[PDB]
C-alpha cells in the first residue's frame, strides 16, 4: 500500500503522472510549427485549414451532433499527440 | 419516451465522416512539413492518421448507440461508455497494456463529465437562470429546481430521502402522544 | 529476492545495487 | 479619530522597535501574547444562552469602506462567532504564540522575513474563524496559500521546492471546486451568509450536484483517500512554525467548514450521500493507519498520523447524531494540541540537533536523554488514544456517534484503536530501547524553551482528559444546530 | 559593449552564524537507502503484483464496502430493546 | 482632444531635433493625465445607461464605451512615462530603449484607431478605424529597423493582418448582400429568428478574433511578440485586445456560438498547455496572454456581460501592465546582457532577485499571485464574476473546463516565482545610482491597486448599478 | 463617513510612497514631505470616489 498504492498509483493520478501528461501534450503543441523558417508561409497555410475544417465542422454538425464528437476528439489526439 | 438509434447507419455516417476527416488531415499534413514529399506520399508519409480518424468515429458512435439501446435511456452513462471505447482505439498505437488501460479509463471518465453535464459545447437556451422560473415560490406550487421555499412537504421528503435512519412520516413526538 | 515481494520490485531500481536480503537474526 | 490614533501610536512604536531593536521577534511574541488577553476578555463577555452571534461587525460596506458601518443596506464582509466559531479561536490564539516561539534560536537568516510570514497565517487563521459570508469565508481561506507557498519554498528544509509546489497546486485545485459551489449558491440565493441559510431550502437535485463542490473540496483539506498525496510530504520538508501551524490548525478548518457551511443547507442531500463519506473515512483510517508501517522518515509518520485522525473526526460529524459533533470538536481541539508537540519532537528537537530525519539512525534516547524520553512515551501514549488524554474522549464519542448512523461501519472503524496504536508504539520502542547509537555523538538535554512548550501542550491535553465539559458551556447549541433526525 | 554597470561592488552571500560540529556520521549505504525510498514514485511501473495491489485496494475493497454501506443503511434500530421484537427494519 | 494633440504635435515634432525626442513623450504625458482631470466630468451625460448616437449614426457614445475610452488613456500615460524618463542615468540605459522620432506619432495614432472601434456603430467606421489601428501596429512594430528580428516581425503581421482584413471586409460586404442596412440594430431581435445570420457574425467575429489570438492561429501572434522590442510588446500586446474585445462585447452577435465555445475551449487548453514548457520570458508572458485573452470569447457567447468584462479588463490591464515593467526593473541585476532592443529573453536570467533586492520580488510575487486569482487580491474577482456569468447563463461544460485552464496556467505563472527566489553567489551591496522616482512610483501605484482593490469592490458595485441600468 | 473613507485613502498613498521608496533601495523615511504629497493625492482621489458615491446614491433615492 505505501509503495504499490500510496506511492505508486496514488501519484499517477496525482502529480507524477499529470507532469508526464502535460510534458507529452506540451511538447506536441509546441512542435506544431517546429521546421520552416519561412513562417510566413507556416502561418499563413494554417490560417486556411482554420476556415476549412471549421467550414466542415459545421456541416457535419447540423445533420447529427453526435459524430463531430469523436471528430473532435480526434483533433485533441492529433493536436496534443 | 424515447426513441432506439440505427447503429448501423448513425456508425456507417461516421465512418464516412472520419474518412473525409483523415483525407483532409493527410492533406494538412503532406503541406505542414519539410523534406522530399510528392502526392504519393499523403498515405506514406501519413503518420496514419486515417486510421485514427475513422477508428474513432466508428467505435464512439456504436458503443454509444448499442449502449443507448440497452440501457433504454439517455444521459451521462451513455458518454462514458462510448468514451471508452474511444479510449480503447486510441490506446491501441502505443502497443502497451497498462498505457491502454489508462487511455480506456481516463478518456471514459472525461467524456463522461462532458456528457453529464449535458453533452453540449455550447449552453442550453431554456433551463438556465436567466430564461427559467427562479427566486421564491408564490403560492403552494410545485418547486422546480432553480428555486427556494421555506418549508418543503413531509411527503415528498419521505418519497425522496426515504422511511429508515431518522426521518419518519409522524415527528416522533406527536407519535408517542398521551392519548 | 528470496521472497515474492522481493522479486516484484526488479524493474523499479535503476541504479540501486540489489543486494541479497538476508536476516539481520540468523 | 481615537481608534485611528491608536494605530498611528501603535505603527510608531513598531517602527522605533524596529529601528533600535534588530529583530521583531520581541514585538510579535507581544503581540501575539496580547492576542490572548484580548480574545479570554471576549470569552468573559460570550453570552452561553443564546444561539445568536453576539459579536458582529462589517468591513468594506459601501457608505463606510474603511471601517465600522450601521446602515440599513449590507454588502460588506460579515464576521462573528458563537459557540464552534470560539471552540477553534481559542485552540488558535494559546498556539501561535507557541509556533511564534518555535524557532526562537533556530533562524539566522532573514529572521523578520520569517516571523511576519509565521504570524500573518496564523492571524489569517484567526479571521478565517470570525468570518460569516460564503466569500468572506473564502477570501481568506486562500490568502494562507501565499505565504504558506513562500514559506515553505525559502525555509523548507531540502527538496523543498516540490513540497512548495504541493501546498499550492492540491489545496487550490480541490479550492477552485469549492469557488464553483459558492458561485452556484450565491447566483440562487443571493445571499452569502452564514446567519440565513437554514431558512433556505434548494431542490434536491439542485442540492445533490452543489454538495459535490464542497465535499471534494473539504476531501482535499482533511486529506481523504483520493488525495493525502500531499499531506505527508509537505509535511516532511516543511520548517518548524509552518507544520505546528498547518497540522494544528490548517487541517481542523475543514472539520469547522464541514460544519458552518455543509451541512445546515446541504440538509437532505447529505441523507442520502453520508454512506459515500462512510466508505471514504473508513478507507483512510484502513489505508492511511497502515501504509504509516512502512516509513523510513520520521516526520511522514506523524503526518500520517494526523491523517488517520482527521478521518476518525469526519465520520462523527457527517453522524448526524448528537454524540458525534461534539466528539469531533473534542478531537479537532486535542489533535490540535498533541500533533504540533509530535511535530516539535521530530523536526523541532531532534533535526536541530542531528539534521537528517531517516528514522534508521535513531536508537538508544534513553541513556543520554532521559528527560526526553519521557515526552516520547507520554506524548505517543496521549497520541493513541489512552484515555484521561482528550484524544480518548474524541475517539470514543466520534467512534459512538459513528456506530449509531451505520453499525456495521462502526464496527468496523472501531479498529483504528489497534491501528493507531502499531505504528506509533513501534515508533517509541525503536527510538526509545536499545543501545545509543553509533552514528550519534552525545548532544544537549532538552532545553527550558522545548520543555515550556510541551508541557503546555501536554496540560492542555489532559484537562480535556479529565474533564471534556470545560467546553459545553459553549458548544451546547452547536450539538443541536447540526441535526437533521425530524 | 553592454555590460551591466561599473557601479555595482557586488560580493559574496553568507548564511551568517555558527559552525556547529559535525554530531552525525552520514551513512552512505543509509543516505542512498533513503534518498530511494522517498523518491520511489519516478520509478514506479506497473508490473503484475502493481497491476493486483491498485485492482484491490483501490477498486474492489470500496466496493465491498460501498455494498456493505449502502444495502445495510436503515436497518439496524438498536435504541431500547425487548425480546422478540424486531431488532431490523427490513 | 487626441486629435488637437496629433495635428499639433506632428508639427512639433517636425521641427525638433533627435535629442527632443524625450522631453516630447514628456509633454504629451502630461498632457494626457490633464485631459483625464480636467475633462472626466463627462461620465453625467450619462445617468441610466443613456446611450448617444454622434455624426448621424456613425458613432455611438455610451457608457461602457466611456469607461474603455478612460481605460486607453491611463495606460497610455503608463506606457508613455516609460518612453519619457531615463531607467538610469548610464552609458548602458541611454543606448537602450531609444525612442525613435516618429513613435510618440503613432501611438496617438493608434489610440485614434483603437478608440473609433469602440464608439463605432457603423461597418465602415468599424473597417476605417481597424485599418487605422492595424497600419500603426504595423509601423510601431518596424520603427526599430535596425534590428533583424523587428523587421521579420514587422513583414509577418502584414501578412496576417492582411488576410484578417480582406476578412471582415469579405463579411461586411455579405452581410450587406442579405440586408440592405450596415448598422447592427437593424438586426432588432426580429431578423435572427427570420434569418439565417449565424454564418456571417460567426465571420464578423472569427475575422476580429482571429486578429487578436484565437488559438487555431496563435502561433503568429507569439512569435511577433517574442520578436519585437520589449516595450513595443507591452503596447502592441494590450491595445488591440482590448479594444477589439469591448467592440465584440459591446455588440452581442454571437449568441449561444457553437464555433465561438468550440474556439473557447480550445484557446483555454493550447494557451494554459502551451506555456508549460518554455524558457523565453516574453512566451511565457504572451502565452498567459492567450489564456486570459481566451476567458474573453466566453464572455462573448453570454447576454449583458459588462460587469465581467470591465471589471476584468481593468484587472488584466494593470497586471499585464505591472508585470512588463517588473521585468523592465529586472534587467539591472541580471549578470549577462544581449540583444540591445530584448534585453532580458529567458526567464532563466532573472535567478536570485530577491538577493539584490526583496521589494521587487514582494511585487513580483503579488502580480504573480493576482494571475492566478487568489482570493485577497483583485485579479481573484475578476475570475468570480466571469464564473458568476458562465454559471449563470447555462456553460458548465465551460467551466469545468475553465477552472482545469486556470490550474495548468497556475503552473507556468509560479515558474517566476520559483526561478526569482534563489540563491544566486553574488549579491549586491551598494549600488550607486538609483532608479528613477517617478517610474517606480507608477509600479508602487499599480501594485497598491491590485492589492486593494477589494476594499472599493463594494463602491464600483452601486455605482456600476446606477451608471449602467 | 467622510472622514474615515478620507484616512483609509490617504494610508494607501503612505504605503505607495514607502514601497516606491522600498523598490528604490532607499529608507523608510527618505523625502518626508513626499509621503504628505502622496497622501493628499491619494485622499483627493477618495474625495472624488466618495463624491461621485453620494450622488449615485441620490439617483437612486430619487427613482421613488
Ligand atoms: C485526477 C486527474 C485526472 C486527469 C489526469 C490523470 C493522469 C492520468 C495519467 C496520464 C499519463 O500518465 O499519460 C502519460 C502519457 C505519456 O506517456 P509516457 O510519459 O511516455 O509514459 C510513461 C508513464 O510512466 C506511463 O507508463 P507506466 O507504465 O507508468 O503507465 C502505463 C500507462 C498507465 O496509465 C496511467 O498512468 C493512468 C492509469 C489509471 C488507472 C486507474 C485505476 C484505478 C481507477 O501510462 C499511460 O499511458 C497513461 C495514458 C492515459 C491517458 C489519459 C488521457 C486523458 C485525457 C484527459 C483530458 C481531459 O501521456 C499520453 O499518453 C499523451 C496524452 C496527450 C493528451 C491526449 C489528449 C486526448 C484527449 C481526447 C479527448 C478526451 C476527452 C475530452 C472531452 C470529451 C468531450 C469533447
Ligand atoms: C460542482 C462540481 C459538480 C459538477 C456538476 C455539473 C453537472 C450538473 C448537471 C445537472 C443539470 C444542470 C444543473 C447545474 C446547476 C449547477 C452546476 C454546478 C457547477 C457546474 C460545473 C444538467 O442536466 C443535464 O443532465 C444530463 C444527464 O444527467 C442530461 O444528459 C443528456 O440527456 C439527454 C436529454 O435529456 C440528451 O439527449 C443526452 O445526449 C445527454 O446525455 C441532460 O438532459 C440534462 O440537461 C440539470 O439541469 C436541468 O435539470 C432538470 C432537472 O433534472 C430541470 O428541469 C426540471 O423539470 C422537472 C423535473 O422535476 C421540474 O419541473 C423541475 O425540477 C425542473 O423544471 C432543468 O431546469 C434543468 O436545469
Ligand atoms: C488485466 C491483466 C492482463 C495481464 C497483464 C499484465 C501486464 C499489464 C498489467 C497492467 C495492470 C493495470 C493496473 C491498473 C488496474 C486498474 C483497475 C503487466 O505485465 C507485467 O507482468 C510482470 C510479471 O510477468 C512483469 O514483471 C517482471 O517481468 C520480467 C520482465 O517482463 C522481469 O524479469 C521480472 O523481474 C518482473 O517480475 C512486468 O514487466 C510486466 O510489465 C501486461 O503484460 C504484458 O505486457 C506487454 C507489454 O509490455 C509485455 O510485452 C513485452 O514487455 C517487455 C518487458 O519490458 C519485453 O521486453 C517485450 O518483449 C514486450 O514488449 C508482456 O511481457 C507482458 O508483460
Ligand atoms: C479569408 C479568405 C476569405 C475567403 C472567402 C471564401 C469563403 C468564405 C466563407 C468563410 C468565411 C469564414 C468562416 C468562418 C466560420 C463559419 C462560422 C460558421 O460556421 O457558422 C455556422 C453556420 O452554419 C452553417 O450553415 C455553415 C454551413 C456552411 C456550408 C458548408 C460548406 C459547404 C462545403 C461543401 C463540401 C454556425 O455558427 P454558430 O455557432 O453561431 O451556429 C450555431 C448553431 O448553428 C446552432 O445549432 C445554434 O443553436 C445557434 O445558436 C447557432 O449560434
Ligand atoms: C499617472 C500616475 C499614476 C499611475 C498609476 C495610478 C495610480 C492612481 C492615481 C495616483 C495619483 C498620483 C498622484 C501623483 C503623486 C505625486 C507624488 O507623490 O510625488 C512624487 C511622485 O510623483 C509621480 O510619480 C508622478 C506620477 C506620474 C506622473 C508623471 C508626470 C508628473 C513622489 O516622488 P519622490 O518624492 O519619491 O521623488 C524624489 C524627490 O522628488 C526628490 O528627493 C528628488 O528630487 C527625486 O530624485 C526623488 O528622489
Ligand atoms: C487627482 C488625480 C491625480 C492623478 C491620477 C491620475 C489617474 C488616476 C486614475 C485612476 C485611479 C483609480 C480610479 C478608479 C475609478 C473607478 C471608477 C469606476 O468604478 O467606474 C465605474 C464602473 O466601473 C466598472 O464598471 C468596473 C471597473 C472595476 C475597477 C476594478 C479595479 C478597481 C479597484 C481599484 C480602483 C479604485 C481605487 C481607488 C483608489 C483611491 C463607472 O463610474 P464612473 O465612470 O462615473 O467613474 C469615474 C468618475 N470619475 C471620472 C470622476 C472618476
Ligand atoms: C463530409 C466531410 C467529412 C469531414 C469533415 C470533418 C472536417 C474536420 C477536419 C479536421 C482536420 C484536422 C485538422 C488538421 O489538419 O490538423 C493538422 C494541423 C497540423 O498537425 P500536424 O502538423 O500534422 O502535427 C503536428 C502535431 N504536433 O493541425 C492544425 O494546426 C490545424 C488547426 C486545427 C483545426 C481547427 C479545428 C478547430 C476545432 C478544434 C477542436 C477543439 C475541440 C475543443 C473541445
Ligand atoms: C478529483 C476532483 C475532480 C472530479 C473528477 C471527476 C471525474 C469524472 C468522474 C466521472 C463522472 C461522470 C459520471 C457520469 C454520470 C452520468 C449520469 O447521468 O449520472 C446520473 C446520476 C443522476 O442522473 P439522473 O438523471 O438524476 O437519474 C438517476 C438518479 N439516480 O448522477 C450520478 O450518478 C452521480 C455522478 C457523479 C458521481 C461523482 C463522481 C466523482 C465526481
Ligand atoms: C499581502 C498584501 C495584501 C494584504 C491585504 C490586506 C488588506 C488589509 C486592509 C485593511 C484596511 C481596512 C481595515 C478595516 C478598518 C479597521 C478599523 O475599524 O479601524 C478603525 C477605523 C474605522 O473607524 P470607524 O469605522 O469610523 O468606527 C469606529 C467606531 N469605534 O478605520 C480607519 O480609520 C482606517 C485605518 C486603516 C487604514 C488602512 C490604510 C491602508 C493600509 C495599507
Ligand atoms: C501582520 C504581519 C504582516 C505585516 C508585517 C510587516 C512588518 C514587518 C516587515 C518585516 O520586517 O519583514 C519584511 C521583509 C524583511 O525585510 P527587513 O526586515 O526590513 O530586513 C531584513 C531583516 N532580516 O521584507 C522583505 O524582504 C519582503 C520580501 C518579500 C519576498 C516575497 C515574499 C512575499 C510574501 C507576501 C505574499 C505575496 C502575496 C500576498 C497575497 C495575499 C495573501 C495574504
Amino acid at each position: 500500500i505505501a509503495h504499490h498504492v500510496d506511492k505508486g498509483s496514488l501519484y499517477r493520478l496525482g502529480p507524477v503522472g499529470i507532469n508526464r501528461l502535460l510534458n507529452k501534450a506540451s511538447y506536441n503543441v509546441i512542435n506544431l510549427s517546429s521546421n520552416t523558417r519561412s513562417s510566413l508561409s507556416m502561418n499563413s497555410m494554417l490560417i486556411l485549414i482554420t476556415i476549412v475544417s471549421l467550414l466542415l465542422l459545421v456541416l457535419v454538425m447540423n445533420v447529427n451532433f453526435i459524430i463531430v464528437i469523436p471528430v473532435l476528439i480526434s483533433i485533441l489526439y492529433i493536436l496534443f499527440s | 419516451h424515447f426513441h432506439p438509434y440505427n447503429t448501423l447507419g448513425l456508425a456507417t455516417q461516421s465512418a464516412m465522416v472520419g474518412l473525409g476527416a483523415g483525407v483532409v488531415a493527410a492533406a494538412a499534413r503532406n503541406s505542414l512539413a519539410t523534406g522530399p514529399r510528392n502526392i504519393l506520399t499523403t498515405f506514406s508519409k501519413s503518420g496514419g492518421v486515417v486510421t485514427i480518424f475513422t477508428g474513432a468515429s466508428i467505435a464512439y458512435v456504436f458503443t454509444y448507440c448499442s449502449a443507448a439501446n440497452l440501457r433504454e435511456r439517455k444521459d451521462g452513462w451513455n458518454h462514458m461508455w462510448a468514451g471508452a471505447a474511444t479510449g480503447a482505439v486510441l490506446g491501441a498505437r502505443t502497443k502497451l497494456v497498462p498505457a491502454f488501460i489508462g487511455w480506456t479509463v481516463l478518456c471514459g471518465a472525461a467524456c463522461g463529465l462532458f456528457g453529464w453535464t449535458g453533452a453540449r459545447f455550447n449552453a442550453d437556451r431554456k433551463a438556465s437562470l436567466e430564461q427559467s422560473p427562479k427566486g421564491f415560490v408564490q403560492e403552494d406550487a410545485h418547486q422546480t429546481f432553480w428555486e427556494v421555499v421555506h418549508r418543503r412537504p413531509l411527503s415528498l421528503t419521505v418519497e425522496q430521502l426515504g422511511e429508515g435512519r431518522g426521518i419518519n412520516a409522524v415527528p416522533i413526538a406527536t407519535a408517542t402522544e398521551a392519548p | 529476492i528470496r521472497a515474492s515481494f522481493d522479486k516484484a520490485e526488479e524493474p523499479m531500481l535503476g541504479d540501486y545495487p540489489d543486494i541479497d536480503p538476508f536476516p539481520a537474526q540468523l | 479619530m481615537f481608534l485611528t490614533s491608536i494605530l498611528l501610536s501603535s505603527l510608531y512604536l513598531f517602527n522605533r522597535i524596529l529601528a533600535w531593536q534588530g529583530n521583531v521577534k520581541h514585538f510579535y511574541l507581544f503581540a501575539s501574547n496580547l492576542l490572548l488577553l484580548f480574545i479570554v476578555v471576549l470569552y468573559i463577555n460570550f453570552n452561553t444562552f443564546s444561539n445568536s452571534f453576539q459579536f458582529n461587525f462589517e468591513l468594506f460596506n459601501s457608505l463606510n469602506p474603511f471601517g465600522l458601518s450601521n446602515s440599513d443596506i449590507s454588502n460588506g464582509l460579515l464576521f462573528g462567532i458563537d459557540g464552534l466559531s470560539l471552540t477553534f479561536i481559542l485552540l488558535t490564539v494559546l498556539l501561535i504564540p507557541l509556533t511564534l516561539l518555535g524557532n526562537w534560536y533556530n533562524i539566522n537568516f532573514n529572521s523578520n522575513l520569517y516571523y511576519t510570514l509565521v504570524l500573518a497565517i496564523g492571524l489569517v487563521i484567526l479571521l478565517n474563524f470570525w468570518a460569516l459570508d460564503y466569500i468572506s469565508f473564502y477570501i481568506l481561506f486562500e490568502a494562507t496559500l501565499p505565504l504558506l507557498f513562500i514559506l515553505i519554498h525559502i525555509y523548507g528544509s531540502s527538496d523543498s521546492e516540490r513540497a512548495s509546489f504541493y501546498v499550492l497546486m492540491f489545496t487550490l485545485s480541490g479550492s477552485l471546486f469549492m469557488l464553483l459551489s459558492i458561485v452556484v449558491i450565491s447566483i440562487v440565493l443571493n445571499t452569502t451568509n452564514f446567519i440565513n441559510h437554514n431558512l433556505f431550502v434548494l431542490s434536491l437535485d439542485l442540492q445533490t450536484i452543489i454538495w459535490l463542490g464542497l465535499f471534494i473540496a473539504i476531501m482535499v483539506k482533511t486529506p481523504l483517500f483520493p488525495i493525502h498525496v500531499w499531506l505527508p510530504v509537505v509535511h516532511s520538508e516543511s520548517p518548524l512554525a509552518g507544520s505546528m501551524i498547518l497540522a494544528g490548525l490548517i487541517l481542523k478548518l475543514a472539520l469547522y467548514a464541514i460544519l458552518r457551511l455543509l451541512l445546515p443547507l446541504l440538509c437532505e442531500a447529505q441523507i442520502l450521500y453520508t454512506p459515500m463519506i462512510y466508505i471514504i473515512s473508513l478507507l483512510t483510517i484502513i489505508l492511511t493507519s497502515l501504509a504509516t508501517l512502512r516509513q523510513i522518515d520520521l516526520k511522514v509518520i506523524i503526518a500520517y498520523s494526523s491523517i488517520s485522525h482527521m478521518g476518525i473526526a469526519i465520520l462523527g460529524v457527517c453522524s448526524n447524531t448528537s454524540l458525534g459533533i461534539y466528539g469531533s470538536i473534542v478531537l479537532g481541539v486535542a489533535h490540535g494540541f498533541v500533533s504540533p508537540a509530535l511535530f516539535l519532537i521530530v523536526g523541532g528537537i531532534l533535526y536541530d540537533r542531528y539534521h537528517i530525519r531517516i528514522v534508521n539512525y535513531y536508537k538508544g534516547l534513553t541513556t543520554y536523554m532521559p528527560q526526553l524520553a519521557t515526552y516520547i512515551i507520554i506524548l505517543s501514549f496521549a497520541n493513541i488514544g489512552t484515555p484521561l488524554t482528550g484524544n480518548f474522549t474524541g475517539e470514543f464519542l466520534s467512534l459512538q456517534g459513528g456506530f449509531i448512523r451505520n453499525p456495521i461501519i462502526g464496527g468496523i472503524s472501531c479498529i483504528s484503536v489497534l491501528l493507531a496504536a502499531i505504528y506509533q508504539l513501534k515508533l517509541t520502542n525503536k527510538l526509545t530501547g536499545g543501545i545509543s547509537s553509533i552514528y550519534m555523538h552525545r548532544t544537549n538535554d532538552v532545553t527550558i524553551r522545548e520543555k515550556f512548550i510541551m508541557n503546555i501542550l501536554i496540560i492542555s491535553t489532559l484537562i480535556i482528559g479529565i474533564c471534556p465539559q470545560i467546553m459545553y458551556n459553549l458548544l451546547y447549541w452547536t450539538v443541536n444546530n447540526y441535526i437533521y433526525i425530524i | 559593449e553592454l555590460k551591466p554597470s561599473s557601479a555595482i561592488q557586488r560580493g559574496p552571500l553568507n548564511k551568517g552564524g555558527w559552525d556547529a560540529p559535525h554530531a552525525l556520521h552520514n551513512d552512505g549505504a543509509i543516505d542512498r537507502y533513503a534518498h530511494w525510498r522517498t523518491f520511489y514514485q519516478e520509478r514506479f511501473k506497473y508490473t503484475r503484483a502493481t497491476g493486483k495491489s491498485t485492482l484491490i485496494f483501490l477498486v474492489a475493497f470500496p466496493a465491498l464496502i460501498g455494498y456493505v454501506a449502502y444495502q445495510s443503511e436503515g436497518l439496524f434500530e438498536f435504541a431500547g430493546k425487548r425480546r422478540g421484537e424486531s431488532v431490523t427494519t427490513r | 482632444m487626441l486629435i488637437l494633440a496629433i495635428i499639433s504635435l506632428i508639427t512639433f515634432v517636425s521641427m525638433s531635433k533627435l535629442s527632443d525626442n524625450r522631453a516630447i513623450i514628456r509633454l504629451i504625458n502630461i498632457y494626457l493625465i490633464l485631459v483625464l482631470v480636467l475633462d472626466s466630468f463627462l461620465y453625467l451625460l450619462f445617468l441610466n445607461n443613456q446611450t448617444y448616437t454622434v455624426m448621424g449614426e456613425l458613432l455611438i457614445f455610451n457608457s461602457f464605451t466611456f469607461y474603455i475610452d478612460m481605460l486607453i488613456y491611463f495606460i497610455m500615460i503608463v506606457i508613455s512615462s516609460l518612453y519619457g524618463y531615463n531607467l538610469y542615468n548610464n552609458n548602458l540605459y541611454k543606448t537602450l530603449f531609444e525612442p525613435k522620432k516618429e513613435l510618440i506619432i503613432l501611438f496617438l495614432i493608434n489610440i485614434l484607431g483603437a478608440l473609433l472601434i469602440v464608439h463605432s456603430n457603423d461597418f465602415i467606421t468599424l473597417f476605417v478605424a481597424i485599418e487605422l489601428q492595424s497600419y500603426s501596429i504595423y509601423l510601431i512594430t518596424a520603427i526599430y529597423n535596425s534590428s533583424y528580428k523587428a523587421s521579420k516581425a514587422s513583414m509577418l503581421y502584414f501578412f496576417m493582418g492582411g488576410i484578417l482584413s480582406i476578412l471582415i471586409a469579405y463579411s461586411i460586404n455579405t452581410y450587406y448582400s442579405v440586408l440592405n442596412s450596415y448598422t447592427l440594430h437593424s438586426l432588432d431581435s426580429l431578423i435572427i429568428n427570420t434569418l439565417d445570420l449565424n454564418l456571417i457574425l460567426i465571420a464578423l467575429s472569427l475575422g476580429l478574433l482571429f486578429k487578436i489570438g484565437i488559438a487555431p492561429l496563435h502561433k503568429w501572434l507569439i512569435s511577433i511578440y517574442e520578436n519585437t522590442p520589449i516595450l513595443i510588446t507591452i503596447y502592441i500586446s494590450l491595445i488591440p485586445k482590448i479594444s477589439i474585445l469591448s467592440y465584440l462585447v459591446l455588440s452581442n452577435i454571437s449568441i449561444n456560438s457553437l464555433v465561438i465555445s468550440i474556439l473557447a475551449i480550445l484557446t483555454l487548453l493550447v494557451g494554459s498547455v502551451g506555456g508549460l514548457l518554455q524558457i523565453k520570458i516574453k512566451r511565457l508572458l504572451a502565452f498567459s496572454g492567450l489564456t486570459n485573452a481566451g476567458y474573453m470569447m466566453l464572455l462573448l457567447l453570454l447576454n449583458n456581460n459588462e460587469f465581467s468584462y470591465l471589471y476584468y479588463i481593468t484587472q488584466y490591464s494593470i497586471s499585464h501592465l505591472a508585470i512588463f515593467m517588473i521585468i523592465i526593473f529586472s534587467i539591472y541585476y541580471i549578470n549577462y546582457i544581449n540583444n540591445q532592443y530584448n534585453p532580458i529573453i529567458y526567464v532563466n536570467q532573472l535567478k536570485g532577485l530577491i538577493h539584490d533586492n526583496a521589494y521587487l520580488v514582494l511585487s513580483m510575487a503579488i502580480v504573480v499571485f493576482s494571475f492566478i486569482g487568489i482570493p485577497p487580491l483583485l485579479g481573484f474577482f475578476g475570475k468570480l464574476n466571469i464564473l458568476m456569468s458562465i454559471l449563470n447563463n447555462g456553460y458548465y461544460f465551460i467551466s469545468i473546463v475553465l477552472i482545469v485552464a486556470s490550474l495548468i496556467s497556475a503552473l507556468y505563472y509560479l515558474y517566476l516565482l520559483n526561478v526569482s527566489i534563489q540563491d544566486k553567489n553574488n549579491i549586491l551591496i551598494n549600488s550607486n545610482e538609483t532608479v528613477s522616482s517617478v517610474l517606480s512610483y507608477i509600479l508602487s501605484s499599480l501594485i497598491i491597486l491590485i492589492t486593494f482593490g477589494f476594499i472599493y469592490n463594494s463602491l464600483i458595485i452601486d455605482i456600476f448599478n446606477v451608471y449602467f441600468n | 463617513a467622510l472622514f474615515t473613507s478620507l484616512v483609509g485613502a490617504s494610508g494607501l498613498g503612505f504605503a505607495t510612497k514607502f514601497l516606491s521608496n522600498k523598490i528604490r533601495l532607499k529608507p523608510a523615511g527618505y523625502y518626508p514631505l513626499g509621503y504628505v504629497f502622496s497622501g493628499v493625492a491619494w485622499a483627493g482621489l477618495g474625495l472624488v470616489l466618495h463624491n461621485v458615491h453620494q450622488h449615485s446614491l441620490e439617483v437612486l433615492e430619487k427613482k421613488k
